[PDB]
């Protein structure tokens, strides 16, 4: 979201292993939705 | 959500997701409220639009949500109060449940077969 | 309502500096039986679960079950000041807004009180059961860091391949690519460097690097490192922290685009 | 004694829920119904594989 | 001994002494009685009452934890991007212990001093918390939000 | 005509640069008792006052009284590019409109020399009394530094309190609470000095973060500080720099307002 | 098919950090006789030139010959995890783009095998002239480099006059003339230590501070060094291992302008 800190780095540095890797919770509390941020 | 609002604490930012778009391997969805979003960003994109919902149905829909709070209202007056908010969902859906928390604004009987 | 004395508080700035930034808050799920952090990372793909049993503890006192969530960054700004060599206060009520971090300079008297808010978080305890895993590597502490540096400065991702010798890292990065064997050197003089393997089939995986670079950040806290890992699991890095307990870290493995023949 | 809005009270769980917009919901449904079964098809290649 | 103007003298303290708009008026009166309130966004004249109302709501919702479960910007303020980046989230996010049905309450008096981008960023943070938190907005021209 | 002779430009510096932020402009009085500096906040909410003994400089001399005001930002430009170990002159005409800096050689090779216009303004002599202060303490500059940027991060604005137990900071930020507690039994090792009192009665004010943390730009001058602070004279702050004066600082508290019922 | 073995480890590790920014590609000539290194630098200043024998190596092994090109940087970056004491063994294939690096084990099991992909770039013949020089000095190493350390502090070009006084190191710079000369005695705690001069005629000129504290990165090769100066041609440095080979860095005088009469 735009309300949280969006800058190039740091959503490439927390967010690209979420499109390059597995989940490690792929069983259970799953249907939740953290929204992205860096205070 | 409304990649369309950039900073410029938001350095980079179209760079930034064309990378991404560029590298994944996972789905990755673009919303946003500008039509010209799609004329200033490159890429590869499938498109999908939105347009404004149909104001019957959206009356009938908020008819039965007050119908389900035990409450009965005629459509003619949930069409102009989407018509005032441009059949605008949200807005209709809020301010309806501020007005029937509230405790209705008039009542006055309607006898309809079409209590 | 909850009290614990921390006997020292280096191994709490040891394991925030391991968790400064892979991890966006701390949970502490607290009974009788200890202390508790189930959190998993920003990108939501690894898992850090840490211990802390209550034999620990100068004094443990839990009255009933307690689940805090508490920004990072504040507890990294206030422990930067906390001492090498120190007793830590961790004062928690029972339904209250508050966690209180009492600090004891080594002066005769100079108390440092920080009083956090809680942040509410709608997520619960998060962990994997326990399974038997096919690849159980006791292995050493600072060459670890090393060798993830070295694949650092080779590449980006990391490929683990378990065999019967050991375990070989590769990497092939633009630069080149380098492949690196470990094997059993469990006859030397000290059991920290000494690598002996229990594992029970040969089973390849490819992780992220940095995340293995934050993982062993935290190297010099233990002397040794038990890995657990096998198919279609995380990868486990677990260090045992002597007297006090032990910490689990959970890696989902790189997915891979398999073309089909 | 509710403590929650109506947008989330009735906010729709499943797309055949939305209001409006059939066709966009239709084409989102399938995009995302693709994907969930490419996602599908790649673990069981790694089962496959392994 | 200090000359405390009268438009803080008599200040109303209750919902009920509050005249004018007195339909809206009753529809903050049943709020404040039983809670779950949706967020506010009250448009006027200046000096119509807005203010009071809001923070006569907000004092009959609460009562003994107004200072805590409330917050309150104003121009006076700083109601820049790294504030509504920072400290709204912060207090959206942070858990406060209130009675059942009952949220903690943020107030933007006089709302027409935020930047665009200011309520570009806050919309996401008022609409995601709403499970715990209610906003409450001042303001005297609609059409500068 | 007067001629200045700064032992250290050292201590120039780091006077200019405790007060580089603080004021708009410097505007110094020179008397035969030596060089004096009254000047009181742009905010007009704080007052930095420096006195400077004649003997402390390596010569100084004097015909009359002059006070003269110079802009600060180029004051700054010019004191920026000077050794620390060298010996300064101050040169001012008895009625000319430029001020000379003859800086010695720092690289023993090349004497410096730099003007500056002179800048009229309204200058008037805040001569406050000093009277008997209900609060005294003598505390090291660093660990005020250290303390002030602590709470900066966590509040606005920072209570002080004095009482008989010690000297007592809280500061109340969004993240939440920080207090530090000192104790006069309380001596650091850092530096070596023992927290003392000469108080007579418990008082709680509240200052700002930003000024604070810019009288703790002064703490290389000297290794202690003493504070004063009474129940309506407001906070003082005070260096003795070794043979060369003393530097006062008023910093008035935020008015506190009781919450209605 | 090229397979070089070198017996310790302590060789390469400190000859590529001399070559720590000297150079950006590693060029080798490889022939049956044995390995060089010919690679010059970019500012068209410094000439690098090793010559490994065949004998020093433990075995050798040359079916033809190479252009080898190695990155510097990536190089370094396999270099850092090389057992000291390790048995370094490098293969070049005749036509792949892998240049192999196997090393002996640093955990005495835990061994490597690395690669490093080949660039392919002119590679042009670099003259040596192999000359007669004016004076030629037998050095200390360590001792070298604390002086040219000591005068890296003050400018960027130190003047060098070779007489039968010895070598005279002045840096005519900012902070102060630095004058050392060493004469033929120089007592140590061993039996002999000799700064030897075998001269024709007296030589002065002037060179770069950068690339001797380069240089001087290759301490540990060899205690005792011969630096060669002529009148006209560049510096050369020899460190001779006496088993391995002679590192020999070649650097251009700085030409003093002769200002017009
Ligand atoms: N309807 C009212 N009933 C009683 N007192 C009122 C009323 N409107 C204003 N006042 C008084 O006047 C003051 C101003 O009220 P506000 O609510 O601040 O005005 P406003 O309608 O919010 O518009 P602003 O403040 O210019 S943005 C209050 O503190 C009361 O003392
Ligand atoms: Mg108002």
């Amino acid at each position: 979201n735009a309300s949280s800190q969006r800058s190039g780095r740091q959503i490439l540095s927390q967010l690209k292993e979420a499109t390059q890797s597995h989940q490690v919770d792929k069983q259970g509390v799953n249907s939740q939705k953290p929204c992205f941020f860096n205070s | 959500e409304e990649v369309d609002v950039i900073f410029d604490e938001d350095a980079g930012f179209l760079n930034a997701i064309k990378t991404f778009m560029a590298t994944t391997k996972r789905p990755v969805i673009l919303t946003t409220s500008d039509p010209t979003f799609s004329l200033m960003f490159d890429g590869c994109f499938e498109e999908i639009k939105f347009s404004t919902p149909s104001l019957l149905n959206v009356a009938s829909y908020l008819q039965m949500i007050c119908l389900t709070e035990n409450f009965r209202t005629d459509v003619k007056d949930f069409v102009t109060l989407l018509t005032a908010n441009t059949c605008d969902i949200r807005k209709s859906i809020l301010y309806l449940q501020f007005w029937i928390r509230s405790g209705g604004g008039v009542l006055e009987e309607r006898p309809l077969t079409l209590l | 309502m909850f009290e614990a004395r921390l006997v020292q508080g280096s191994i709490l700035k040891k394991v925030l500096e391991a968790l400064k930034d892979l991890i966006n808050e701390a949970c502490w799920d607290i009974s009788s039986s200890g202390v508790n952090l189930q959190s998993m990372d920003s990108s939501h793909v690894s898992l850090v679960q840490l211990t802390l049993r209550s034999e620990g503890f100068d004094t443990y006192r839990c009255d009933r079950n307690l689940a805090m969530g508490v920004n990072l960054t504040s507890m990294s700004k206030i422990l930067k000041c906390a001492g090498n060599e120190d007793i830590i206060t961790l004062r928690a009520e029972d339904n209250a807004d508050t966690l209180a971090l009492v600090f004891e300079a080594p002066n005769q008297e100079k108390v440092s009180d920080y009083e956090m808010k809680l942040m509410d978080l709608d997520v619960e305890q998060l962990g994997i059961p326990e399974q038997e895993y096919s690849c159980v590597v006791k292995m050493p502490s600072g060459e670890f860091a090393r060798i993830c540096r070295d694949l650092s400065h080779i590449g980006d991702a990391v490929v683990i391949s378990c065999a019967k010798d050991g375990v070989k890292f590769s990497a092939s990065g633009e630069l080149g690519n380098g492949n690196i064997k470990l094997s059993q050197t469990s006859n030397v003089d000290k059991e920290e460097e000494a690598v002996t393997i229990e594992m029970n089939e040969p089973v390849q995986l490819t992780f992220a690097l940095r995340y293995l670079n934050f993982f062993t950040k935290a190297t010099p806290l233990s002397s040794t490192v038990t890995l657990s890992m096998s198919a279609d699991v995380p990868l486990v890095v677990e260090y045992k922290i002597a007297d006090m307990g032990h910490l689990k870290y959970y890696l989902a493995p790189k997915i891979e685009d398999e073309e089909g023949s | 004694t509710e403590d929650m809005l109506w947008t989330e009270k009735y906010q729709p769980q499943t797309a055949s829920e939305l209001i409006g917009n059939e066709l966009a919901i239709k084409k989102l449904h399938s995009w995302l119904k693709d994907w969930k079964r490419r996602a599908e098809l790649e673990e069981r290649q790694n089962l496959k594989g392994k | 001994h200090y000359e405390l103007p009268w438009v803080e003298k008599y200040r109303p303290v209750k919902l009920n002494e509050i005249v004018g708009n007195e339909d809206t008026v009753s529809r903050l009166e049943v709020f404040a009685r039983e809670g779950n309130v949706p967020n506010i966004i009250i448009a006027g004249p200046p000096g119509t009452g807005k203010t009071t109302s809001i923070l006569c709501l907000a004092r009959a919702l609460l009562g003994p934890a107004l200072k805590d479960a409330m917050l309150e910007l104003n121009a006076s303020n700083d109601r820049g991007i790294d504030v509504v980046r920072n400290k709204i989230k912060m207090f959206a996010q942070q858990k406060v212990t209130l009675p059942k049905g009952r949220h903690k309450i943020i107030i933007l008096d006089e709302a027409d001093s935020m930047t665009d981008g200011a309520q570009q960023a806050l919309r996401r943070t008022m609409e995601i918390y709403s499970k715990t938190t209610r906003f409450a907005l001042a303001c005297n021209a609609s059409d500068k939000i």
